[PDB]
């Protein structure tokens, strides 16, 4: 679950 | 140390008792600590279970005498899991009916006779035939008495209770208190006038000096032996209306349109 | 089907079937009270002639 | 001949088991799932009946199996040792295909599949535990297991609504066997198990299941009535974090059953009346809710009676559920003559049918009540009315004492009189035509907002399926 | 693994809350564009 | 069994059982806290007195039973509020919660006192424990050894400093192309995140060096620095 955790701060907050 | 203690409520002289409860309450830490309060039964803990539990009761009969209602509460609190837990092994005493009937005795005269049902229902399953009912009796027909609003025979009973006296007349006076405030309330809505005969008999007051300091204490004054809620009634209202909650619980009928007009216009 | 589950472990906390238990275990108010009236009225007139 | 009949059972299993798992793992539609789930459940437990049901033994051998196979030796065991083809790698129907489990890339991890399978598995072994009734060993075991196998993987709220079932059933099996007989060891587990879903509440307040939270609370507010600590259920019952947003109507029945009771014992009826009425109509009418439309009738009478409302004669009457009610019934009789002496013969005559439901704890408290019934129907019918008259009706003592009784009554305006004692009489206390007075004013204001409410729900509704209908391929 | 199932609740958290919105706001939008469309 | 002799042992008199109440909660406080939140706020009270050595731990506890209840945001003020023992909760894999909360709070605020003075960190407004907890995040971060955790948090507080670190910490050359990947996420999410002009500005100055010095790095990065900030001298 490492994973989900790094595109809260790159993509999603973009979006 | 411990021992102490226990033989010094028993021996009669308090004093000694009172001044050496705090160096034991250092000392209650530890036997707290000896036993897990009862969540695994072991014998090792049976032996260190009757000494902790020692203390408690001891302090809890104590507290009662001192007039120290919070600390009477207290002890008895910590005592009630280790009663309520588990298939018989001491978890029984002599002292816990007393404790029992007192800590209930207090709830009824705060007033509140839904904390007396609350502490019921968690003593009511444990007390139906393996303690019996016969000394824990003594608050059950006092409670049952004052819900059916027979204020006489409530009355009777806390009197007779002076007879099968058992530390239940540091209870007994402050509830008599009680039974004169909510006849006087009762009263308001049924008349405006008592002569003074009639206040003394209702209320049980025993002396007419007693009638008429209750009279001013309720903002009633007696002119010509007669009294006079007339006053007071009226004074109560005018105060009331001084607050601020306040414009939502009357409802304004500029209140009551504004809100459904909204309603629709969602 | 989708409920059955829900339900099947509500009835075990309500206590089996207490229904099927009870007969295993073991003016609709009160009386219609013109029979006696009958007495009470006939005697009225009794007293009411003599009186 | 048993052989054939387990295969063809396992068969039938592994059918609905590869339905449900592809559903989960092509794309999120959650609730789907969630209701075939429920279904698959019943299916087996009928199934199982008819040709044999070490089925589940037969599957054990034929997964990848972490610890489920030394599990399902356990519980054979208990019932004494019976292996006929119980050794792992003696079935292979599998056989390592992409379309029914790859037996080598699971083992390797490459691929994963042992997840699901596990929580499956405990909820198979949990529905035979019940049904038999292997109890003891087994429980605490299993209890044991599945809280380091759920919390060994990262929660997702679908698996969540899976272990929101598991949950349950730790919490019933432990009970069952209690009120059996008592035991030392089952106290001790008592204390466990409060603490365990009681920590879990946060949990599933973080993660918003709705599903998991609704079934925590249920749980715990029982624990408190078992053990008779009202006080701890009061702050408990300050915040609500019982979610209404999406679970199950029947989960909805149980909880406002729950409040009914306790806010009786602490004196209203008002809120009390309400939920157990709301209760019936959000429970189900089907022949499994037999038990649950009984004892709501049954608590409802004792709520009435209290308020010191009558209940409808013809309640009892016409339903059939009046073999039951039948001491409802002579209650009902006692209290509406204010007949002090009827009343406690009724009382103790019941004893043990009212202490079964718990509705004798309610019954010593109806003794204020026969009284005062009787009293208001007196003055209802008798305007003005001597002291003298009341005393030689009702049997009671004395002119002195019946004032008392009545006192306290109207405070509470419950008879809605005023007494005159230097005069001689007590005269109701008349409100008359309430049209006149502005009483309507606060009934409309309710009711507007009350359709206002169903309007706005009318609205979002409506709109739900055809957001659906119209994303889909049509002709 | 272990490490990661321990120090999700900050992660978990604010990823979640963020998805819910999306769902509520397409549900609201093409609700009203129906009310829109046939006024 | 229940909770009920906790709650009484608080409130009888003489210190050393107050004392001894707060080490049993503490023992129990996931576990059960439905009876112990009666008696929340006479624990508040405990803190005041400076009697006990042991306040600091009064106030730890209140904390956990917020959280406990369901009421999050309660927890965090009231753990912000003393002013004591963040540190145990920050690496706490249970509570992670409460210090999330922590950390949405500060960022907010760093980002208004941003644009005022660069650096501000140690300013009275903004307490150095908030400077604190921080850093501790940044930490926990690197420990899970996922880099981008540690950036995304800080562009949104507008820390100069943190950024700044961890650009240079990629100096190591662990290898050349790998290095350049990170730093590219960073410059296309800046655009976006970052509307500010004062503190964008800063963090394409300091970024132009590090790759600068890498003389291996492509140049397609750095003149996408140069554009965005559109600056003669870089």
């Amino acid at each position: 679950l490492s994973n989900v955790n790094s595109d809260i701060y790159f993509k999603l907050k973009k979006l | 140390l411990t021992k102490s203690l226990s033989i010094a409520f028993e021996n009669g002289d308090y004093a000694a008792c009172e001044k050496l409860l705090p160096p034991i309450k250092i000392e209650l830490i530890k036997n707290n600590l000896l036993i897990p309060d009862l969540s695994i039964q072991n014998d090792i803990y049976l032996n260190d279970l009757m000494i902790t539990k020692r203390i408690l009761e001891v302090g809890a009969l104590a507290s009662i005498q001192t007039f120290n209602f919070d600390s009477f509460e207290n002890y008895f609190n910590q005592l009630k899991p280790y009663y309520f837990s588990n298939n018989h092994k001491l978890s029984e005493s002599d002292k816990k009916s007393k404790l029992i009937s007192l800590y209930l005795l207090n709830l009824l005269s705060q007033n509140n006779t839904t904390k007396f049902h609350s502490e019921l229902q968690y003593l009511d399953k444990h007390i139906k035939n393996l303690e019996d009912d016969s000394l824990l009796s003594y608050p059950i027909k006092l409670d049952r008495w004052l819900m059916e609003g027979s204020y006489q025979k409530a009355w009777d009973l806390l009197q007779s209770g002076s007879q099968n006296i058992s530390e239940f007349d540091s209870f007994t006076d402050i509830l008599k208190s009680a039974i004169r405030d909510e006849i006087a309330k009762n009263t308001e809505l049924s008349y405006d006038f008592l002569p003074l005969s009639n206040i003394k008999a209702l209320l049980f007051f025993n002396n007419e000096k007693e009638t008429e300091k209750f009279a001013l204490e309720r903002n009633w004054p007696i002119v010509n032996s007669k009294v006079y809620f007339n006053n007071q009634s009226k004074e109560k209202a005018d105060y009331e209306d001084e607050m601020m909650h306040e414009e939502d619980q009357k409802t304004n009928i500029i209140e009551k349109a504004m809100d459904y007009a909204i309603s629709i216009e969602n | 089907t989708k409920k059955k589950n829900e339900e099947i472990n509500k009835k075990s906390l309500e206590e089996d079937d207490e229904f099927e238990d009870f007969p295993i275990d073991t003016d609709d108010v009160e009386v219609d009270d013109d029979f006696t009236n009958e007495l009470k009225a006939e005697l009225d007139r009794y007293k009411r002639e003599n009186q | 001949l048993h052989h054939s009949e387990k295969k063809y059972a396992e068969e039938d299993q592994v059918q609905e088991l590869l339905k449900v798992l592809n559903e989960i793992s092509k794309t999120t539609l959650t609730l789907d799932p969630r209701y075939i789930w429920r279904s698959l459940k019943d299916l087996s437990s009928l199934r199982n009946q008819e040709l044999l049901n070490a089925e589940t033994l037969c599957f054990t051998v034929n997964v990848l199996y972490p610890d489920s196979s030394s599990f399902k030796k356990n519980l054979l065991k208990f019932i004494t040792s019976n292996h006929k083809s119980s050794v792992p790698g003696s079935a292979e129907l599998r056989n390592s295909y992409p379309a029914s489990f790859y037996s080598v890339n699971t083992e390797k991890k490459t691929i994963e599949v042992t997840a699901e399978i596990n929580c499956f598995m405990h909820l198979l072994v949990q529905l035979f535990l019940w049904d038999s009734k292997e109890l003891e060993q087994l429980v605490e075991f299993n209890r044991k297991v599945v809280i380091p196998n759920l919390l060994c993987y990262y929660n997702l709220r679908s698996l969540n609504l899976i272990n929101a079932k598991l949950w349950f059933y730790i919490y019933l099996s432990h009970e069952t066997l209690a009120r059996s007989s008592e035991e030392i060891n089952s106290d001790n587990q008592n204390i466990i198990l409060r603490s365990t879903m009681m920590k879990f509440l946060k949990i599933a307040s973080l993660k918003h299941d709705n599903e998991t939270k609704a079934m925590l609370i249920n749980l715990i507010l029982r624990d408190f009535l078992n053990n008779g600590e009202v006080d701890s259920a009061s702050d408990f019952i300050s915040k609500l974090e019982y979610p209404h947003t999406d679970v199950s109507s029947s989960l909805e029945a149980r909880y406002f059953f729950y409040l009914s009771k306790i806010n009786a014992i602490q004196l209203d009826y008002s809120t009390a009346n309400e939920y157990i009425i709301a209760a019936i109509r959000k429970a189900p009418h089907n022949s499994k809710s037999l038990g649950f439309l009984q004892q709501s009738n049954k608590l409802h009478c004792c709520i009435q009676l209290l308020m010191g409302d009558i209940p409808e004669l013809s309640f009892f009457h016409q339903s059939n559920m009046q073999k039951s009610l039948l001491p409802y019934y002579h209650l009902t009789k006692a209290v509406k003559l204010g007949d002090l002496k009827k009343f406690t013969s009724t009382i103790t005559k019941y004893k043990q049918l009212l202490l079964k439901d718990d509705t004798y704890q309610l019954c010593v408290r109806l003794r204020s009540n026969v009284i005062k019934t009787g009293i208001r129907i007196i003055s209802l019918t008798y305007k003005k009315i001597s002291l003298r008259d009341i005393c030689l009706k009702l049997n009671l003592d004395s002119e002195q004492t019946v004032e008392y009784m009545v006192s306290r009554a109207i405070r509470d305006g419950v008879i809605e009189a005023k007494i005159n004692h230097e005069d001689g009489f007590i005269e109701t206390t008349e409100l008359l035509n309430i049209y006149d007075s502005e009483d309507p004013q606060q009934v409309f204001d309710e009711r507007i907002k009350f359709a206002n409410q169903l309007h706005d729900e009318y609205l979002v509704s409506m709109r739900y399926p055809e957001d659906k209908k119209t994303q889909q391929n049509e002709k | 693994e272990t490490h990661e199932s321990g120090i999700k609740p900050y992660f978990e958290q604010k990823i979640q809350e963020t998805e819910l919105k999306i769902r509520s706001k397409t549900e609201n939008v093409r609700r009203l564009e129906a009310q829109r469309n046939a006024l | 069994t229940t909770a009920a002799p906790l709650l009484a042992l608080l409130r009888e008199n003489q210190d050393s059982v107050k004392t001894y109440a707060l080490e049993s909660i503490n023992n129990v406080v996931d576990q059960l806290w439905s009876e112990i939140s009666n008696e929340l706020p006479d624990i508040e009270a405990l803190y005041d007195d400076d009697t006990f050595s042991d306040r600091e731990m009064a106030a730890l506890i209140a904390s956990k039973v917020y959280y406990n209840l369901g009421e999050y945001e309660s927890a965090v003020k009231y753990a912000l509020a003393a002013k004591d023992r963040f540190d145990i909760d920050e690496k706490s894999q249970f509570v992670e919660t409460i210090v999330s909360k922590s950390i949405e709070m500060y960022v907010q605020e760093a980002s208004k006192q941003y644009t005022k003075d660069e650096q501000f960190y140690t300013k009275d407004i903004i307490d150095p424990k908030l400077t604190s907890i921080f850093e501790r995040m940044i930490e926990k971060c690197l420990k899970a050894s996922e880099l981008k955790l540690a950036l995304g948090i800080a562009l949104e507080g507008y820390r100069l400093d943190i950024i700044e670190s961890a650009l240079k910490s990629k100096l190591d050359q662990d290898s050349t192309s790998e290095n350049v990947k990170i730093i590219n996420y960073l410059l296309t999410l800046a655009i976006t995140t970052v509307t500010n002009s004062k503190f964008r500005s800063s963090i394409l100055r300091k970024s132009f060096d590090f790759l600068m010095n890498m003389p291996n790095c492509d140049y397609l990065t750095l003149n996408k620095v140069v554009v965005n900030l559109n600056d003669a001298g870089l």
